[PDB]
């Protein structure tokens, strides 16, 4: 029984998710009218559909968190609908990073044209990268057999095996991993291509300073959405992780650790109508788009 | 059914064929020159371009095939052929500096070209590479003659460095936009590798906004 | 002369250009219906014709 | 002198003005009220041909109504079937800048043009290996508007030059030239009798010329806007002229006369393409507004609507038996309805 506060919580979401259903729902029709002219389409249409799995799987979580019985609905949130969750926000985040490595090679190399055998790489890559996700994902739903010993708590900790809590650690070392990997190049790939762009600017230009700075702000923005709701839920996840699996932290830890994880993955889930918003600030086409709509 | 596959087999060869075409095509880059007969507009072709209503020339620099575009042989109206230039890299607009007091001055006739160049519907988004040629005359030219008589609006002194820096400024005011559209100045000079370096250097911006601007960017 | 040539040019072209014959608007009114009504049968854009025939189904 | 030939000509025109005025006694559109309208009319894209990379500006169909040919500023002029919906023929451009495109009517010549002033037409026979350059007429000195194919010895050029060609394709030489009119032409179309066809350019008229004699017949001040789509009556004796103001105006020949307009509060946009159907009771129209218009020639209403494209329409063509439209809007795409 950590609080009462935790009705109050999963309130947040549904605050998070009506704006949410619409905002992909805005860039669900807006994003798939368009064809499929480049690779940054294909892996915007993809983190779309990544969003638009989130929230459909923030209600299951909202009614879980809220009040209902382990048996019914806990074990098929922690079974299913948790899992898919993670590893769509995971695709989301491989798919950022993908949109970060395509705007730095046309930014690094712009001569370069996309030709059709290049978005047909990009589309097996995509597809490749969804089934490494669901590959890893299923251990994580098909290992949950054991039945809630419990049902007072809600934490389904227990609810796993031994070679099931072993697979969830190696799962959570590897993502953090992948992770990393990708936090890093987003970072280093939007800081040469702010250093590109001054680059050009200067050869071309000159001393003119007006214009340079518009880009610098619109990538920050990008820069901050990923650093202020991933970094703090990976910051989190490990020492989760090791409470979770390992009995190294004890009782009282447990309600603090709780508590930053549970704040870290609503701000990671803020993500999903976080993305469409940025999206239309920094493209001017979407929010022409938008405005034709209405 | 052999005529309908032989049909096909050539319908897809064909494809291949356009789609390689195409490909050569988009790769290449396409530039579309304006300004003025007595401008200098003939000066920077016959520089370093080695390789009747339209003079296409064609030159490779850094790797990179480009395609100049000449309309001064068209003596009609623009407008009824000006939108078939979509999807240019740059347009190449030569004024020049020396033109300030020639005879309805060639200047204003410049300037005026330009406004409807700038703000047309059919080039909003496309980026000007103007160019103040004849910087070598303009030296010997701003003391004899200064601005007062083609717009009282200068108030600051006459001299070279000033006058060719704030007619500059001439230009950019006149655009509308002044956000998808971004105009790059040079000066034309006789240093060898030098004026051809800013154009490639110029549709490098370019396109790399425009590589951005699909990509969610800009 | 080279400035009243096309002037006069003009004007003898737009002066012979008047002495054709003109009929009444109503009959070419009448004339243009019954083409009209003579092709109605056989236009596939004012009667949509089956696919049965139709090469482009 | 310049003052009195000025004063005699303003006082014909007002002239041939009342004369006209006094023509018409009742409008087309009192006595179409016994006819019924045909109403809506239902269209749909049957074949979507999908094989340019660039905007489309002209195409024209053969006299077969299956094979047809289209230009694009890819610098490759294709050769469609719309049958099979298959290229039949692709043949590279030395100017990118074509805005014309022409069929000859027994099938063996094909004409492009445009920027470059030089009007190409090159064989479909070449039944001795791939295509090659067959016949190249440089004589313009515009932008090279539109051509049309007489035969396949004849062939009638409107550039920007604010004048007209009548070439010979075995000559390679300009035969005949119209100079009539004031502002640069922009589309001509061909009577069926292929003996007198119009011409619109941008000076808000339409003037007719004989293929014999060379001279003008007639001219028609009826817009106030630069015209640039025009079409003939499928029976040789009406025409329609499109201007940039939405307005698509019918003149009669015999009549000479200003019969019937395309005015509406919704189209502001201007116009591009206009063509006829094979009785001509259909007038299909191209406007700026991203999609066609098909509108009675008669009851002055419009009866169908054309929106598949996502661009600025640019060619329209309607078969010799009026089999199908075929509509080419800036998307490197055709669109076949029926
Ligand atoms: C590739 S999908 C994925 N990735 C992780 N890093 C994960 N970390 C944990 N999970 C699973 O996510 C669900 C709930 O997350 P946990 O933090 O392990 O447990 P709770 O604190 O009750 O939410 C469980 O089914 C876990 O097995 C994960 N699933």
């Amino acid at each position: 029984d950590y609080k009462i506060t935790q009705v109050l919580f999963p309130l947040l979401y549904t605050v998070l998710f009506f704006v949410g259903l619409i905002t992909n729902g805005l860039a669900m029709r807006i994003f798939f009218q368009i064809r499929s002219k480049s690779n940054f389409i294909i892996f915007l249409k993809n983190t779309v559909i990544s969003d638009l799995l989130m929230i459909l799987t923030f209600p299951f979580k909202i009614l879980s968190d809220a009040k209902l019985g382990t048996g019914p609905l806990r074990t098929f949130v922690c079974q299913v609908t948790s899992v898919i969750f993670y590893f769509t926000m995971y695709i989301s985040i491989s798919f950022l990073g993908l949109i970060t490595i395509d705007r730095y090679q046309k930014t690094t190399r712009p001569f370069k044209t996309s030709n059709p055998k290049n978005l047909l790489g990009a589309k097996i890559l995509s597809v490749v990268i969804w089934a490494f996700m669901f590959l890893l994902s299923l251990p994580n739903m098909i290992l949950t057999n054991r039945q809630p010993r419990d049902k007072n708590v809600k934490k389904c900790s227990f609810l796993k095996s031994e070679f099931g809590l072993v697979w969830h650690e190696i799962v959570n070392y590897i993502c953090q991993v992948i992770f990393w990997i990708n936090f890093l190049i987003v970072i280093v790939c939007y800081t040469l291509i702010t250093k590109e762009l001054y680059r050009s600017y200067v050869r071309t230009r000159g001393v003119g300073k007006v214009p340079r700075k518009k880009v610098n702000v619109k990538v920050f923005i990008i820069i901050a959405v990923f650093f202020i709701c991933f970094v703090p839920f990976h910051f989190a996840r490990i020492p989760y992780t090791l409470s979770q699996t390992r009995d190294v932290f004890d009782c009282t830890a447990e309600n603090t650790l709780f508590y930053v994880k549970e704040s870290t993955l609503w701000l990671t889930s803020l993500n999903a109508c976080l993305d469409p918003f940025i999206y239309f600030f920094l493209c001017k086409s979407f929010r022409n788009s938008l405005i034709s709509m209405l | 059914s052999a005529e309908d596959k032989a049909a096909a087999e050539r319908s897809k060869m064909i494809d291949k064929n356009l789609r390689e075409d195409g490909e050569k095509a988009a790769r290449e880059v396409k530039l579309l020159l304006l300004g003025a007969g007595e401008s200098g507009k003939n000066t920077i072709v016959k520089q370093m371009k080695i390789i009747t209503g339209i003079v296409e020339t064609h030159f490779t620099f850094k790797d990179l095939h480009f395609k100049m575009f000449d309309v001064g042989a068209q003596r009609s109206e623009r407008k009824k052929w000006i939108h078939c230039f979509e999807g240019v890299t740059a347009i190449i607009f030569c004024v020049a500096l020396s033109a300030y007091d020639l005879v309805m001055n060639r200047m204003h006739a410049s300037m005026k070209l330009f406004d409807s160049i700038c703000n047309n519907k059919w080039f909003t988004d496309t980026s000007i590479i103007l160019f103040l040629n004849k910087k070598d005359l303009f030296e010997e030219k701003i003391t004899h003659s200064p601005l007062t008589i083609c717009f009282p609006e200068y108030t600051g002194a006459n001299k070279y460095d000033e006058a060719a820096s704030y007619i500059q400024s001439k230009f950019e005011d006149l655009n509308k936009r002044k956000d998808t559209k971004e105009i790059y100045t040079h000066f034309t000079c006789s240093t060898d590798t030098k004026n051809v370096q800013f154009v490639f250097d110029a549709v490098t911006d370019v396109i790399i906004k425009n590589n951005l601007k699909d990509c969610g960017l800009f | 002369t080279a400035s009243i040539a096309q002037a006069r040019k003009l004007v003898e072209q737009l002066k012979m250009e008047a002495n054709i014959d003109r009929i009444k608007v109503s009959k070419a009114a009448a004339d243009l219906m019954a083409y009209c009504e003579a092709h109605a049968k056989e236009d596939p854009l004012l009667t949509p014709v089956p696919a049965s025939e139709n090469p482009f189904r | 002198e310049l003052d009195q030939l000025r004063q005699e000509a303003e006082q014909l025109k007002n002239q041939i003005r009342d004369a006209r005025k006094a023509c018409a006694d009742a409008t087309l559109s009192q006595i179409t009220n016994n006819i019924d309208p045909v109403g809506r009319i239902q269209m749909r894209t049957r074949r979507t041909l999908r094989g340019h990379l660039a905007k489309i500006y002209a195409m024209h169909w053969g006299t077969d109504s299956r094979l047809l040919v289209s230009a694009s500023q890819d610098g490759k002029l294709i050769i469609w079937d719309s049958y099979t919906t298959n290229k039949v023929h692709a043949i590279p451009l030395r100017s990118s800048w074509v805005m014309t495109c022409a069929y000859a009517p027994s099938g063996n010549y094909v004409a492009c043009g445009g920027l470059d002033n030089i009007c190409s037409i090159y064989n479909l026979k070449t039944r001795e290996g791939n295509v090659r350059v067959s016949r190249e007429l440089a004589g313009h000195t515009g932008y090279l508007s539109c051509c049309r194919f007489l035969d396949d010895n004849q062939i009638v050029t409107s550039s920007g030059d604010t004048t007209c060609a009548l070439w010979d394709i075995e000559t390679g030489q300009q035969t005949t030239t119209f100079t009539g009119h004031t502002g640069d032409v922009m589309s001509l179309s061909l009577a069926p009798d292929t003996r007198l066809f119009v011409s619109g350019a941008c000076d808000a008229s339409a003037k007719l010329w004989d293929v014999r004699e060379g001279m003008c017949r007639q001219t028609f001040t009826g817009h106030e806007s630069d015209i640039n789509a025009i079409c003939f009556f499928p029976n040789g004796n009406a025409f329609a002229t499109g201007s940039d103001d939405a307005t698509c105006r019918l003149f009669d020949l015999r009549a000479d006369q200003e019969l019937m307009t395309y005015s509406h509060d919704n189209i502001i946009c201007g116009i591009t393409s206009v063509s006829f159907s094979k009785s001509g009771r259909l007038l299909l129209a191209g406007y700026d507004d991203f999609n066609c218009n098909v509108w009675d020639a008669l009851k002055a209403d419009r009866a169908g609507v054309l929106a598949g494209h996502d661009n600025r329409v640019s060619c329209l063509g309607v078969t010799d038996d009026g089999m199908a439209v075929a509509t080419g809007s800036w998307d490197s795409f055709l669109k076949i309805w029926n």
